[PDB]
């Protein structure tokens, strides 16, 4: 679950994570320090 | 480079000897020296040119996945290429192990010495600090889940000081000092596990036999297998203070219960059935030697004395095929072919169906697959 | 037919220099494009909450450690002085 | 029956002890004695109702084909059911063993020992007629093609009297002959004496002290060496200087086969460089570093020469089929191992992994390395070879 489409998947999920007053764990910002650098590459994200 | 090698110690932890050969030769911090070694193999072409570890948790080859053999390689390297005289610089280093403990587990070997993964504390590694002061090296077994008493200080390993809320020496640099507060660390059925603790690494105690350094990590996971979890040292201990006799009683016991607790009547019952646990959680510990694997030893002993007792229970237990592979090591493939060469007897004619008993088994292993040490007689001449 | 290629440093050349030209750009904070404003808004705001709570001290120091250390050199750094 | 059993010697041959219980009980003859023990398990259920030998020679189970289980249930059923004491009697069964020699050669357990097949003396066994008069008893190693002086009197075991041929089996282990009614009364010595005595467990300084199962194997491997002809002194001679000795036979058959390679080096194989050796002693009787002495100087020569010169041995083409051998595992499992790139196959195989078990695709080096982590087991581990001369 440690690819990128599984973990934009969990956007909205990352979104609250982050949201709360308190910090996040260890491997989750992993996860969205990896999802931030796959944007700064950017692309194409579609399904047709 | 060219570094050289501080007093070589056998039981030292890699880590332990990577910090005091960093903190030795020219750096302050061994993460430096993991830099410098992974510059070193750089310039030497190499393959550990991209995966050699510079965060010292994760020096072991256990920790890089499809790396294991680079890192190796890599240790090899470093041996008999940087150094004045060459160190036993890979003997130190915890790496995997093909071999397996008796359910399903996986095992890592340091050296000669083959422990369980189920026990490797992933996180959070414990110290002597006393023996960090004196000695200035970290023993590698701390690392293993038995290991709670110092066997030469008798002391519980400090895990979490009060300065430094946890604590481990892959961080603190082999020196009484905390991670938030500067000042010595050194802070303190104790003997029950001392004992224990002190037979774990290669030694003798009264009640716990002289097996190899690697069988006593497999009693210890056996152990663990029959108290379900939380291994405790006194009931270690006095379990084998009887040692014929508190396992006899304990085969006795878990087999006589599964004999009137069984849903299914005598003849169609099978052997995961009863003496279900045991047989199958004793078979392969470090291996099944006999003369090491004193649990399967002992279980194969009683089992042949009483193979005969009544109506040959024991010796007519269905047992699937693939247990059979088990009983005795061998493939599918190969009981397939002494089946059609009619060397066992599936009872009835016609391929992971329950078609032998144990007793043809058993004496087929007698027969056709009595090895080197899985031999009869390491068990025999016992007490 | 194969044709290959040589590429040495000449005899007396004292040293070699690389330039390039490397842009850093805010391309990121918008999407290009999403054919559904939905999913628009929950990588915006993804952006804009990722830079807030964890800023992006960490995306950007491991990008110009690469550009400021030879990596772009890719091999031609082995046996370099 | 009820039976009794004289003086249980272990080192005995399983005819001998049957021999030396037939004639103390009852029976004159062992041939009646056996008959006589066929019908007692007749008159018992058993499956040994069918196939058991009435014939001395033939009934240790490795003589015994398809049915091997069968008789080793009667023998357990005798030892619990026949004598006053049980009697030690499987154990001194030579019996098939599922392990192997190096070069595909079956085995034999006896006890705790296990022999290579290859020398078994099928046929014309040999006794030392002092040994016999003096104990009553036929050892086993006098089945074994090793065991050719007796360690206990320095006498070359006899296989034939002035008795054309002496058999125990068929005497009675007594000094008389077959065609005449008298005793057997006759008879590079000193380095067969040492070999011979050093077969059975005990010490003979220049040569190892091995355990005594890894003995035959290092005396089938030199049997391997010098294609047949086992022969003493070679033998001693080639453990006189043991760090050096076997030094030379590698460096020297390295170097030969380099020189003489018919394939450059970047395609130089190990199956041809260096390849009767190190398979040729992967498993003598298995692959304990710490008794399989001789690959563990292989593998100790090899570790410590790995990259000399720009990587000979390291970049030695190995086969899939080499790597499940030099260490243990299927090809099933190396395919497992290469889909998760813990190996390099130096070559793409592009779609969808079509693995090839046959064609030169790994490194030595590569291969010795993924041992090292990853299946260094219990005892075939490094740490046994580094820490010696
Ligand atoms: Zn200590
Ligand atoms: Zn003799």
């Amino acid at each position: 679950g440690k690819d990128f489409f599984s973990i934009l998947q969990q956007a909205e999920h990352y979104i609250e994570v982050l949201s709360a007053n308190k910090t996040p764990a260890q491997e989750t910002i992993n996860d969205m320090h990896f999802l931030m650098a796959n944007l700064i590459k950017g692309g194409m994200f579609q399904h047709k | 480079m060219f570094l050289q090698r501080p007093k070589p110690y056998s039981d030292e932890s890699l880590e332990s000897f990577f910090i005091r050969v960093a903190n030795k030769n020219g750096y302050g911090d061994v993460h430096r020296f993991l830099e410098a070694t992974k510059r070193f193999l750089q310039d030497i072409d190499h393959n550990g040119y991209q995966t050699f570890p510079t965060d010292i948790t994760r020096i072991n080859p256990y920790s890089a996945k499809n790396s294991s053999s680079a890192r190796t390689a890599s240790f090899l390297k470093l041996a008999q290429l940087t150094f004045n005289e060459p160190p036993e610089l890979l003997g130190l280093a915890i790496n995997r192990t093909n071999m397996k403990y008796s359910p399903s587990t996986s095992a890592v070997v340091r050296g000669a010495e083959v422990f369980p993964r189920s026990l490797l504390r992933t996180h959070s590694i414990p110290c002597c600090p006393l023996c960090l002061r004196e000695n200035g090296y970290a023993s590698y077994l701390w690392h293993f889940q038995g290991y709670e008493y110092c066997h030469s200080h008798n002391v519980p390993l400090i895990t979490t000081c009060s300065c430094g809320k946890e604590f481990d020496y892959r961080v603190s640099g082999l020196k009484g000092i905390c991670c938030k507060c500067k000042e010595p660390i050194t802070l303190t059925g104790h003997e029950a596990a001392c004992t224990v603790s002190n037979w774990l690494a290669g030694h003798e105690s009264k009640p716990l036999p002289n097996l190899p350094k690697s069988y006593r990590w497999g009693l210890v996971h056996w152990w663990m297998g029959i108290k379900d979890s939380e291994f405790d040292h006194f009931s270690f201990v006095q379990f084998f203070s009887n040692w014929p006799r508190s396992f006899h009683s304990i085969i006795e016991d878990e087999v006589e219960f599964n004999l009137e607790h069984a849903v299914v009547s005598t003849s169609e019952l099978r052997l995961k059935d009863l003496l279900g646990r045991l047989f199958f959680g004793s078979i392969r510990l470090p291996e099944r030697n006999l003369q090491h694997n004193i649990i399967l030893g002992e279980l194969l002993c009683y089992l042949e004395n009483r193979l005969w007792q009544d109506k040959g229970l024991i010796a007519n237990l269905k047992m699937n095929a693939l247990e059979a592979t088990v009983m005795l090591n061998c493939s599918l493939d190969q009981i397939a072919s002494m089946v059609e060469q009619r060397i066992l007897k599936p009872n009835r004619k016609s391929v992971t169906d329950y078609l032998f008993h144990f007793g043809d088994i058993f004496c087929l292993w007698l027969a056709e697959f009595q090895s080197d040490e899985f031999n009869r007689s390491f068990y025999v001449s016992r007490w | 037919p194969h044709q290959v290629d040589f590429c040495h440093v000449p005899y007396g050349a004292s040293h070699i220099e690389c330039s390039f030209s490397v842009s850093f750009s805010s391309e990121l904070r918008q999407p290009y494009k999403c054919n559904s404003s939905k999913v628009k808004q929950t990588l915006v705001q993804l952006v804009e909450l990722y830079e807030t709570k964890i800023g992006w001290t960490e995306l950007a120091t491991r990008y110009l450690m690469n550009i400021c250390n030879g990596k772009w050199l890719w091999k031609n750094t082995r046996k370099a002085y």
